[PDB]
């Protein structure tokens, strides 16, 4: 956020220094300010670079998943009583590709919660208003198997119970990767096939580390089921917090195609454009 | 308790135990010899060499050190030049790839080192050495890339399997387009880095922002980077991961006044540097093939 | 107990809020950093460093390596073009992609001095003298190296050092410019010629690249903060 | 809002000093007091200016866009599931008039959004509470073109969710012109036609720097459809602060025309009054 | 938490309310102010500034420059007014689109003395002696010079000094008057009338205008900011 | 921290990082001779000389400069008087105006200039000149106004085009009345300033806001107004943008004892001052007729 | 009152905060602690002590 | 460097300053006119690019005049037919 | 009254007359004869 550098007042030159001329082979870039190549006047330099700090550019809530959840009855084999999430920036893209600008990262995440609902028929009569619940399940920790089994009594896992209409729910977490830095790109597996093991054995997906890193989110409506059918969307709001970041790479070109580096369609982002045409 | 900060000032009180809910603060170059263990690179048009990040490769500090067994530390008989096979530059080539540590994973006592223990760290010094002659021209892009993960070939997403990952010294080559593999049955289940996505869906031309240098005939005809050890973690395992990625890419071809195609070599000289082991048992065996 | 008013904006979720909230895993031990190598603190840093421009952006070249390299040979002289664009670094399709339309394309505003940087990738026994040009706008784009050399200009003498680099002077009637295509803040033309030309003795290609590489300057800066159209996603 | 002068005595005058008489041809006013002209008691003035500040003047929050969006069946082809409103004081006029008795100015910008809804028909049951997103889509950032797209991610746009009930949401923007001032008034073009240029060339609104100066306001409905539609206003208000203003102009006169100067009806705002009619 | 108690007022939305809200773009680089000229803080600043008053609003003169003329001779002395209006700056029309009516239009309250000037637009030749007078409220009208020179009046004689300030001063039993039309807070009436004539020799123009401007002395103020009915919009 | 003010204090506190967020805080003259360049003005009969907003014009200051080019200031090759065509003031005449830099963009090394950098700024000195007798009568109001946008003349907003907003040193007439442009085929695009409505929907009356003078012909022969500098910006692009526009509105009839209609010239005598150019190019060529 | 914002988050139930809450029998007479032998004061106390393997889980 | 332009050499030859006399404006000492001077400085005082010639085993050589050369050269020939001097 | 603790501080204040309302603060031997 540090103010920039004033242009100095640059004469006519003639001599023996040339910066105009360089050579890009060493890797470096050539650090010429307008000076350096034309005649300058003072200019007191008054623009700054505040919004382009890390905290500046990831200091956005960005959605990173859209969980839905039913009030129903349970006899209702269609509906959904409670849905998983596993935790992840992956799902959505904007996010996905702010942060992978880098190869590591530090920070605090800020999760926020929008709770939507609506009717589904109207023909059942009414409702009265839900609660939900969203616990975190770390990884480990029994995965509820129904709406209403033992698991929900979250007397460990961190829970949020959110009463609709309120303000979207709102939790903080610090940094929890258990490496010194998250790690964007992994360029390896989690096991090491050995010789003589079966084909089965010792495979891994590539770039993956722990099948399960993060947990994830189980969320419900702590309700008993109205007469009527209701359906609720959890928005999950990621924003990362005192950010630091590490090994910058170029942004993702193409359209993303899972969770790894893979690419399948969409090869041509550039446009056409003649070479002489302005 | 209460922070008074400049924005005409502004209150801030943190009214939590816990930090994570603290709310965001907003405040000749040409000439060179190169010396390791028993092994020694001279150059008379090198371009200068490229420490990457600025950071020169050390041991891990006794702050930072995450296992505890005594390590490992063979010095010379592993941190010196390992030269790898050459390959051929040719007006056709897309570029080439390797990974390390698995590029020297065969390599001497460095091998064995590596494949003796849990875990492994060391930076490297890689030279690249392409000489052609002043009627020749074309330019190499020499990218060292941390955590280089490329592109599979398959519908199935992060399907590349640990052998076709891990080439070992030979490496791999850039491919002009992607093809996707189909046969279902028999899946060949490797890479497909292309060269202009740079083998990972991003525009070749910004793997610049990675610590790199130029091959360009008519000026050098040798490249040097100085990597420091890039990892999440004080020390990792090696056989799982490699912390670096080397990309060599034709930025311009190969060009020669003669009809018959030209090609030249391109030969890497890898040393690994503050190597350090730790973790020692049996000899890790890799399944290949 | 406290007499408390409610003001309007109350219960609201804005996305930019910076605000203290709860912590869901209260006491966590968190693992120290290490000092890792090429730590990033702000986005400009990413901007400074040259890539290469996707410069022929042709019908048989653009996606592909080719549309990096721009053909130069050893013909008679021309006062035609080498190579033609429009400093508009975060729109134009040339600029748009590299490392610095990247960052801009987050941005809504930009402004100060961008660095063009060309290397001549021929033979060492190739030779020529180029011309590279900056007009600032407002008038007819040069389309011949007599008006070019009215503008901001820099000749490049090819030799033992085989890059050149033109600074384009940040020059703006606004303090800032649009991250758009917008004749209000337009930037100007930027464009390459052939000062002399390329000669080469025999026995040498007389067809040769030159590499376009654009980064920004120290005096360079964005801000409005804003959604990229570079990536998307579908249902 | 300073203070008021005194009026001071004066008595009877006979002298060659004649504050009566004056020349407005020199483009001054005269600067007479009540004591010039005739005979003054001494009044002490407690009157002050307080309320007529430039900043009293516009520390009102205005009207300046009524944004109607639905939330029914995306099936229905009728309905709108978001709108788009460029950012803009001139769709209204008594703020725009209050700006523009004035050239340039500088100031920060409060919005406050007071949301309303409605019931369209009373056969297909009822609704949830409804939750809104307003993005701020800044100029070149991607224009949603479904009420779900995926710019609707918002992971660098402002977003404001506001939740039905809640009092009227509420943000604020510093001074964002790009200019040291904004421009109440632009005098030129945004291109220059060159000789030979086509009559299609070079053409542009006299007026207008622009095509797209501040942005847009997104705003859509984030709960799915209910079996019922319904209707929503979000009605936008500005309030400039911290105000500063140059070049006083004479207010609009005759009913604004379009963002411009242009005039075509009620050309005639004067009445009819006797010349020698109290 | 802390306890708290919510009193009327909360969730309301005030329009004049001055609080806090939270920043939608935090850390945005503001441009710097320039010192450009002209610079205003109070809106009595344009009050009082003269301008031109549409005095003669009849049939065919209203919505044309003609408005802003009045017609004086060099016929024979009469005691019969020149022009004639009432004291209402908000409100009398003549008054009402003038820059200072226009302004208080957008208030309540108006208080303090006006200053009425008149510029005399005839050739050099001409010579003449007007009396301008300001009768406070609460009698009849002055229909006559007899009547007009009981109040407040100042003699014009048209000179060199082409231009006569006749200074209204704050007569009011109310400490402010209404910008509407109501009798309780009237202002009174200001008339004009040949003093002596208007005379000219021969070969001159017989008829000349004079121009009306108004503005606000330095003891004036408003207050009760509001809306006008000066501007409106349809659907 | 906290702010206790006089209304019986009363406490402020900010509790957001920007100050956006922060709560609005309620706290003989008539002889002369100008001498520019080469250009010298006498006038025996003037009314003193108005300085726009009391601001005299001057280069852009260290701490206001856009541009970091060295700017050009060709001082006296430009920053001189220029005479432009005079006009005819008869007893119908509504009104004249022009537009600057506009009206000058022909006049000498100051029109170069304008045309040959995309940046250029410059305050002036503008000298309305109209003698006539003791026995005539008449009275021009001169007003100078910071970006003088006029009024249309069809339906479409905003429509003129941009060869009739830049008329040049003729620069344009008030009309009386408006008249709508009809003629869908080739609209004219042209501009229709109706005089009492000031050629933009205020009323003429209150045109005296701006800097102004009155040429009252019993009184005074000549007006000169010195305008600085005025725009949002320390520079912008002269051929985009007319800073100033000056209008010339009779405000009392020119009037002489003649059955014939009398008719007198007003001469536009205008002087750049404190000229600065930026960014130098190949000319700029508008596109005319 | 004082003017105040409810910011998001508010009216949730984290089961992990940690707020303070009225009592709901005020002016209790708590009956003081006594020394009981083996308070413990960390889990990990717990994990350091050595306890039997199950080493051998076959099927008998 | 002269104005907005640039010239970079790699084989130059040193350069030669004719008799080893910078170029200078006028000294009071010799100002002949009396009216104050134009110097338009980098407007005109900047790098022109003549058309190219050929140089064969025929020619002979070329030669040109300055100011002469120059006339056409924007603001620098702007200057120079405006002004008597 | 107030109550400062590092984490960079934080503030604690009890509003409650009871304890119970604070939030929780997380701060040869082979040889022998009896
Ligand atoms: O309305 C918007 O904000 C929103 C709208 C569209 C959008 N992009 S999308 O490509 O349409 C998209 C749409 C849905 C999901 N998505 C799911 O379908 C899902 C199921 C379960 C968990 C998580 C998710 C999750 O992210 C991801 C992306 C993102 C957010
Ligand atoms: O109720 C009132 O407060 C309100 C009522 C009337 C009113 N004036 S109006 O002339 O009737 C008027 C009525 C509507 C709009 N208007 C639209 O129709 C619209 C569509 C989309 C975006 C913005 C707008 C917008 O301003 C503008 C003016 C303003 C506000
Ligand atoms: C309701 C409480 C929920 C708390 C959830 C805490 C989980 C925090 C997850 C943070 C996400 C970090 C981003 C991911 C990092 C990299 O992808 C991994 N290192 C590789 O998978
Ligand atoms: C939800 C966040 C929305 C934030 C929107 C920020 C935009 C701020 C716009 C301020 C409006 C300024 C008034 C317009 C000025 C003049 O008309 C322009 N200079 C000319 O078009």
């Amino acid at each position: 956020a540090n103010n920039l550098p004033d242009t100095q007042s640059s004469g006519p030159a003639h001599s023996k220094e040339t910066p105009a001329l360089t050579a890009v082979e060493t890797g470096a870039t050539n650090p010429l300010v307008p000076s350096d190549t034309v005649q300058t006047r003072h200019v007191i330099q008054k623009r700054t670079r505040s919004e382009s700090t890390v905290e500046s550019f990831f200091a956005r809530g960005a959605c990173v998943a859209i969980i839905e959840v039913d009030n129903d009855a349970p006899t209702k084999r269609a509906s959904k009583l409670f849905s998983v999430w596993k935790i992840t920036y992956k799902d959505t893209v904007q996010l996905r590709r702010k942060l992978e600008f880098f190869t590591y990262s530090r920070f605090d995440m800020e999760f926020t919660f929008v709770v939507t609902s609506n009717y589904t028929d109207a023909n059942n009569g009414h409702a009265l208003n839900q609660v939900y619940q969203i616990m975190y399940i770390p990884p480990g920790a029994p995965i509820p198997g129904k709406w209403n089994d033992y698991t929900w009594q979250t007397s460990s896992n961190p829970s949020v119970f959110y009463t609709y209409g309120a303000p979207p729910a709102r939790i903080s977490v610090p940094y929890v990767g258990i490496a010194n830095a998250y790690s964007h790109f992994y360029d390896g597996f989690a096991k090491v096939p050995l010789a003589g093991q079966a084909s089965t054995e010792g495979d891994s997906l590539y770039g993956a580390a722990s099948l399960n890193d993060f947990g994830s989110l189980a969320v419900r409506v702590v309700n008993d089921h109205n007469p009527t059918k209701l359906t609720s969307k959890i928005r999950v709001y990621m924003k990362p917090k005192h950010v630091r970041v590490w090994c910058p790479r170029p942004p993702r070109a193409v359209p993303y195609y899972g969770p790894g580096v893979d690419y399948k369609d969409g090869l041509a982002p550039l446009p056409e454009k003649g070479l002489t045409t302005y | 308790g209460a922070q008074v900060s400049s924005q005409i000032n502004y209150t801030t009180i943190n009214y939590y135990r816990d930090s994570a809910s603290n709310a965001a603060s907003k405040q000749s170059d040409r000439v060179m010899q190169l010396t390791l263990g028993n092994s020694t690179i001279t150059t008379q048009e090198a371009a200068n060499s490229v420490v990457a990040y600025g950071r020169w490769p050390e041991y891990i500090k006794d702050s930072e050190a995450n296992p505890v067994d005594q390590p490992t530390e063979p010095d010379v008989a592993a941190c010196r030049f390992y030269t790898l096979d050459t390959v051929t530059w040719r007006k056709e080539s897309r570029g080439w790839w390797w990974k390390l540590p698995d590029a020297l994973k065969d390599m001497g006592l460095f091998g064995q080192n590596m494949f003796y223990h849990y875990l492994g760290r060391a930076g490297y010094t890689v030279h690249v050495q392409c000489n052609a002659s002043k009627f020749h021209q074309g330019a190499l892009g020499v990218f060292a890339v941390p955590e280089m993960c490329l592109a599979g070939d398959s519908t199935t997403h992060m399907f590349t399997k640990y052998e076709n990952a891990n080439p070992g010294e030979k490496g791999g080559e850039f491919k002009g387009s992607f093809t996707l593999d189909t046969n279902a049955t028999n899946p060949a289940r490797n890479f497909c880095p292309v060269d202009y996505l740079f083998g990972s869906g991003v525009l070749a031309g910004n793997a610049f922002v990675y610590p790199h240098q130029i091959i360009n005939l008519r000026t050098n005809n040798c490249a040097t980077l100085v990597l420091p050890y890039v990892n999440s973690l004080s020390i990792d395992s090696m056989t799982k991961h490699n912390n670096w990625g080397i990309a060599i890419l034709p930025l311009a071809p190969l060009d020669f006044a003669t009809e018959s195609s030209t090609e030249i070599p391109i030969t890497l000289t890898i040393a690994p540097m503050c190597c350090e082991f730790n973790g020692l048992r049996n000899i890790t065996v890799p399944r290949t093939q | 107990g406290l007499p408390v008013l409610n003001t309007p904006g109350s219960n609201q979720y804005l996305t930019a809020d910076n605000y203290q909230s709860p912590c869901a895993i209260p006491e966590f031990d968190v693992t120290p950093p290490i000092d890792i190598p090429g730590e990033v603190r702000n986005m400009m840093e990413l901007a400074e460093i040259d890539t290469m421009i996707p410069l022929n952006l042709t019908n048989q070249r653009k996606n592909t390596m080719d549309m990096y390299r721009v053909e130069l040979n050893d013909a008679a002289h021309s006062d035609t073009p080498i190579l033609c664009l429009s400093l508009s670094p975060a729109s134009d399709p040339r600029l748009a992609h590299t490392m610095l339309g990247e960052i801009l394309n987050y941005y809504t505003h930009w402004a100060g001095s961008l660095k063009f940087t060309f290397l001549f990738c021929g033979s060492m026994m190739a030779t020529g003298k180029l011309l590279v040009s900056y007009a600032p706008p407002g008038a007819e784009a040069p389309k011949s190296r007599k008006e070019a050399m009215l503008g901001t200009h820099v000749i490049w003498d090819i030799g033992l050092q085989s890059s050149c680099t033109m600074v384009v002077p940040w020059i703006s009637n606004t303090t800032y410019r649009q991250t758009i295509n917008d004749s209000f803040t337009e930037g100007g033309y930027i464009s390459m010629f052939y000062q002399t030309r390329v000669v080469v003795p025999l026995s040498t290609p007389r067809k040769m690249d030159i590499l376009g590489f654009v980064s920004a300057c120290n005096d360079f800066s964005v801000r409005l903060l804003r959604d990229t159209t570079h990536i998307s996603q579908e249902a």
